[PDB]
């Protein structure tokens, strides 16, 4: 699963 | 407009306690946890040995 | 197949199941004894969801009840339906918690877990395939809203793909029984954002008031409200149970309803309501139950929804009817109401038809709906919380049991942040 | 020698196939059993000794719609085992049922893909039935034709999506999978035609005199176009037309293959009989914009080629005489670029009627597909829907999440850029 | 053919065989009286195996009862089933041992053993086939833990080719009847481990804790732990004296559960066990029989056996069932604990199915387990004896009887040697 942070960017 | 200068503030609150908190509880934390952790050991270890 | 396990927790909770137990039982006939003694083929087709199968064909819940106390079990025994649920998953403590979150979650919930966490994994290990978990509990209490919590971070811990439900009542400032309240729940919503992936507040001021004005009984009771939140709770999963035209699990709601994985707060609703009296003059049509569904007193919580606008809607219609019609007014209800409705996603309503409608009605709608018209609940708990603890008012009873007031502040601040990006939206435009 | 194999995946696609599968038997004279109490050669097969096996597929990852065939009528029909069907729904999620749980079941499809086609001689082409705002639905339809564009190559596959409404819908995210559907079926379909229901629905209310209809009076309505459409293979006619005689004559360029269709006459029992339905005013009828079967409007824009079969009694010089009316009208105006633009197929077979349905029994009937330079509205407005939701990135984490890259969005959105471009390029005179 | 004889002593093993007798003659048919009643032909097929026929058609058990006091034999005689057991086969002495092992050992168990050797050899001589002894005794008492084990060694030199069972109940340190327990278990793990073949431990603590949560009787007796022990010592029988897919001697399983020769003490434990007000509701089938087989609570011992690896496993279905349910239950059971079973020795379960049930039950389990976490006993019954060695307390009534301290060292060194290379192939790796 991937968390999207308050930026919009997708981090494993 | 003062519920958001409360909910600023309390927010505000929690990091002025929190970090009054923080740092004396930082430094007492770790030099206890270090003492204990070394006097449990090494007894211990000398009877066991 | 893609069948779900019940988990309940505390005595609000205990309390709900065994009004939702006995209603599933009646919905497909089984006697308090667990022999069948229905009378169509599609009674017995998808009782696996629900039910076991044990040797001597009688049915057994896959139902798991803990509490920190013996008291609540030991009389929902003696109860009606009481005998299905099988003695081995009843797990409790001797001391209980007080109310009292820090020893619900802390010293006394972390020890008893592991038990009840045995039988947990027994029965999700087993089962055919699954489709997830649902939870009910109470936040107003200390045992419920701590040990149901840490039980949530621990099974999604286990089973990070499945799906997970939780019925959540949250105290209301109007009818309060407990003055503390505000503190475990400030502290269980922190915790219940960050696991769960649904969650569906209800509140007894709302059932009180829908007592008092829809049906107009004079003496409301629990068994009333747990009625009422039994009938919604089936209604949800009805169309997993049966056959229909637009069959919709539990996954694909999460899909449709869920904008951003932080925005699951829903509120519900259930029609059609009426009076004993009055059930005679009225006829029930697709546009009847649609003018009820969306009416705002309709609502099982005291959230105003014309104070806000739905992100999404969702209804599940129940019995054999025309879809022309359904589509036709879920467009106008859409149109004349396009002020409380966001305009950056067109088309934000789903709907559902099974062809079941529950036992004695010929017609029934469940209605789930995301607005951003909950911020109101979150603003007065936290008002109620800040208002105690600038004064650190019963405040020693949580400390005294390894637990700081860091994590309070926590608690204030991710609460609060909350509040705030869940209005962002309302005032987002395309 | 001449076969055709058709498969049906989700349940808007199996509902359709179960539609079309009573008129076939139907019209053959073969029993719901399967057994007859040579033209049947083109959608069925002999055993050797008695029944008959259909040449279709059912594919859905959810059971309960496979569940309910395998339960009714039409239970000793279809063979045991192709009838595929999975555990888990992809829950209206295109990621799902392209990444995660279509990619363990898409062999066994195929397998059973095989095995049909090694008996079948003469093989003409593949006929697929989906509903495109569905996850398993476009999502399995996708990996399908991609899996079958390499393993067979130049065959021809024909596909009869049903796009959603303009206005009208049920679920609230099927812009995105629709368009990615879009995406993958532009390279990979010779054939697509449109099948939106909200024209359907204004088609039964105005002439059947419907007011509440359901699903399988639209079923019905589709299972007679495919009927008329496929009725050239099976029965002799004065002018033949073959599924491999369509690219040659409808589609100018490999990018523009999507065209509507339109049925006529469209007329109850009650009042058929008063009027004569002569071949001039059924061709009158079909040609009108209030009886598309899908919800466009060809006063929009031009005409490209007209593909209209003709089935019953009708005799030729009568069909030549109304194509004269039509190029008169002033309304109705072709491209440019095509003086002629009509194929005309003639075939003996009167339609058949199903008994309890909504159509009565006519000598004469004619089916158009028809393609146009106006189709592109509904691309236009679909565009429109999915980026108002993909500026703010809304739902996409139930799709980065299910393994599909962040990028994959875009390029269906140049896709359709391109798409636009080129439909405003081919309709400008020279 | 290939039959055992019986041999018991001390008060413990003779308790124990009152009512393994009482068992085995209720399993046969045969009345207190020694006459068969029976009702089925296959219960008289392979009664040799454990009962002799004399003059008068009455049967005989080959039982074998010893012990320093007179006290036992004369109560287990006037017993039900008492007058089975043949007069001649009861050996005594008339002073006892009082809890000492050297007195019954080396002073006074010494000369009475000639008798009993006399009638064993009497007894083995004389039987078709030899398959075996096996030896029910007590670690807890001087004169059984000393005769027995003295015993073992005369028969094993005289017979080195036949195999050696050995029930040994090892005393607890919770539930303690007599101080001087560790000495004498002490001394005679020593003894067992160079002659036994087999030995299965049985603890007081682990009966009554079973006794207590599974069976949830209120008053457990001496009677119900007899009784479980002799159903557990049946059900590894059963096979070799009725029908089945897999028949499987002692031999089979002395070879495939024991890896190197001075690993052979197993844990036990016995399914189904139900309540008596639980009794309706379960349902017997492999899966629910397989789950309660591998429970760490139904294990016959207080050890834990999550807290090790299973060097190898072994399980004795009865009853009629599906042996293709049974092989992927075993697979299944060993894939969802891979952490539990020992990497270099793959597919470490033995399985085997017997077609007779025992009677009143549709099916039942015996499970034989070699797991490392058996060292936790020996481990704290050598903490107990170091403990009460060091400061030579109660040693001087050993030493009184020409025993002296250097037996001791040596005794506690080899059992102290025992643990470790138990354990070390635990941490051994592939
Ligand atoms: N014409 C027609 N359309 C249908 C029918 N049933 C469903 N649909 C359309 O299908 C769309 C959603 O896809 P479905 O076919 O219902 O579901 P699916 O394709 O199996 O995809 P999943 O939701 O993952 O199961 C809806 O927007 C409907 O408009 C039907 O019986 N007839
Ligand atoms: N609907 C319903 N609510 C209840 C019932 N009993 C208690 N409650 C609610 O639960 C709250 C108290 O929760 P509590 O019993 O302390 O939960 P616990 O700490 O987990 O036992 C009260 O505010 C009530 O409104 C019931 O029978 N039905
Ligand atoms: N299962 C069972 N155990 C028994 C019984 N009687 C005694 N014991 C156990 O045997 C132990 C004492 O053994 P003991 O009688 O001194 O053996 P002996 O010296 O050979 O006579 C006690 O710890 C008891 O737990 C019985 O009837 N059943
Ligand atoms: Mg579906």
């Amino acid at each position: 699963p991937k968390l999207k942070t308050n930026n919009n960017v997708e981090v494993p | 407009k003062d519920h958001d200068f409360v909910m600023s503030r309390a927010k505000e609150i929690i990091e002025q306690n929190s970090d009054k908190d923080k740092q004396k509880k930082e430094k007492e934390l770790q030099l206890k946890k270090q003492k204990e952790e070394e006097q449990k050991k090494k007894a211990d270890d000398m009877s066991s040995f | 197949m893609r069948e779900i396990v019940h988990i309940q927790g505390g005595q609000c909770g205990n309390q709900i199941g065994a009004k939702f137990w006995e209603v599933i039982s009646d919905e497909h006939g089984i006697d308090p004894t667990g022999t069948y003694h229905g009378d169509s083929d599609l009674q017995l087709e998808r009782i696996n969801v629900y039910y076991n199968e044990a040797t001597g064909g009688r049915y057994v819940p896959r139902a798991i009840l803990m509490d920190l106390e013996p008291g609540t079990m030991d009389s929902v025994r003696a109860g009606p339906f009481g005998q299905l649920f099988r003695p081995d998953n009843f797990v409790f403590g001797q001391t209980g918690a007080g109310n009292n979150w820090a020893k619900g979650h802390y010293t006394e919930g972390a020890e008893l877990i592991d038990s009840v966490l045995d039988v947990v994994r027994k029965e999700a290990e087993g089962c055919d395939c699954l489709q997830g978990f649902q939870i009910t509990h109470s936040l107003g209490g200390g045992t419920g809203s701590g040990m149901g919590t840490l039980l949530i971070s621990k099974v999604r811990e286990e089973y990070p793909d499945r799906i997970m439900e939780t019925f959540s009542v949250v105290p209301s400032p109007k009818v309060s029984d407990t003055v503390v309240e505000p503190y475990n729940a400030t502290l269980s919503v922190h915790q219940l954002v960050e696991n769960a992936d649904e969650c569906m507040v209800i509140d007894n001021e709302a059932l009180y008031d829908i007592c008092f004005r829809t049906l107009k009984l004079t003496t409301p009771t629990y068994g009333d409200l747990n009625h009422l939140v039994s009938a919604a709770m089936s209604g949800v999963t009805c169309c997993l149970r049966f056959p229909g035209q637009l069959n919709s699990d539990l996954r694909k709601l999460a899909v449709n309803l869920i904008p951003f994985p932080r925005l699951h707060f829903f509120m519900i609703g259930f029609a059609p309501l009426t009076s004993r009296g009055s059930q005679q003059y009225r006829a029930l049509t697709v546009p009847e139950l649609t003018q009820q569904m969306f009416d705002a007193k309709n609502m099982m919580c005291a959230a105003d929804p014309r104070h806000g606008r739905y992100l999404t809607a969702s209804a599940l219609f129940r019995g054999r009817m025309s879809t022309k019609e359904v589509d036709e007014q879920m467009l106008n209800v859409q149109n004349k109401n396009s002020s409380y409705f966001v305009e950056w996603i067109p088309n934000n309503i789903k709907s559902s038809i099974c062809d079941i409608p529950p036992k004695g009605l010929k017609m029934a709608v469940t209605f789930v709906g995301n607005s951003t018209a909950i911020q109101e609940m979150f603003k007065r708990v936290a008002e109620q919380f800040t208002a105690m603890f600038r004064r650190k008012a019963f405040l020693h009873w949580y400390t005294g049991e390894g637990m700081d007031e860091m994590e309070f502040t926590e608690a204030e601040s991710n609460m609060n942040d909350l509040v705030s990006e869940y209005q962002q939206y309302q005032d987002a435009t395309a | 020698m001449r076969e055709v194999i058709s498969i049906h995946v989700g349940q808007g696609g199996i509902q359709v196939g179960n539609a079309c599968w009573e008129l076939f038997c139907l019209e053959h004279g073969i029993q719901p059993d399967g057994q007859m109490p040579d033209a049947f050669n083109t959608f069925f097969s002999e055993t050797g000794a008695g029944k008959h096996v259909p040449r279709a597929v059912f594919l859905d990852l959810e059971p309960t719609v496979i569940d309910e065939v395998r339960t009714g009528t039409y239970r000793q029909l279809f063979h045991p085992e192709q009838l595929i069907s999975g555990k888990e729904d992809a829950a209206n999620n295109f990621a799902r049922g392209h990444y995660t749980i279509g990619k363990e079941i898409v062999d066994l499809c195929l397998d059973r893909i095989r095995k049909l086609a090694d008996n079948c001689t003469g093989l003409q082409g593949f006929l697929v039935f989906n509903s495109v705002g569905g996850g398993t639905g476009s999502g399995l339809g996708s990996l399908l034709l991609e899996r079958l564009s390499v393993d067979y190559g130049k065959k021809s596959k024909l596909g009869f999506t049903i796009y959603p409404s303009p206005q009208v819908s049920t679920a609230v995210v099927e812009p995105y999978n629709s368009i990615l559907s879009t995406h993958s079926l532009l390279e990979h379909t010779d054939v697509a035609v449109m099948l939106d229901n909200e024209a359907i629905y204004d088609i039964c209310r105005r002439n059947l005199d419907i007011e509440r209809p359901t699903y399988t009076n639209l079923n019905r309505l589709i299972a007679q176009v495919i009927s008329s459409l496929t009725a050239s293979l099976r029965f002799d006619g004065a002018l033949n037309v073959d599924i491999t005689e369509f690219q040659t004559n409808l589609v100018p360029y490999p990018r523009i293959h999507f065209m509507l269709s339109s049925y006529a006459p469209i007329i109850s029992a009650e009042k058929a009989y008063h009027e004569q339905l002569s071949v001039a005013e059924i061709t009158n009828s079909a040609f009108e914009p209030a009886n598309m079967m899908a919800k466009c409007d060809p006063r929009h824009g031009k005409y490209m080629a007209c593909s209209m079969m003709y089935r019953g009694d009708v005799v030729p010089k009568d069909v030549n005489a109304s194509i004269a009316t039509i190029k008169t009208k002033r309304t109705i105006q072709f491209v440019d670029w095509c003086p002629t633009g009509f194929k005309v197929g003639i075939n003996y077979q009167p339609p058949t009627v199903v008994p309890g349905g909504d159509l009565a029994k006519v000598m004469r009937a004619v089916c158009m597909i028809s393609n146009s330079t106006a189709i592109a509205e509904v691309f236009s407005r679909l565009d429109h829907k999915f980026d108002l939701m993909y500026a703010k990135r809304a739902f996409v984490h139930w799709y980065v999440g299910e393994g599909m890259e962040e990028g994959e969005f875009s390029e269906a959105r140049e896709d359709l850029a391109a798409l636009e471009k080129d439909y405003e390029e081919v309709g400008i005179e020279t």
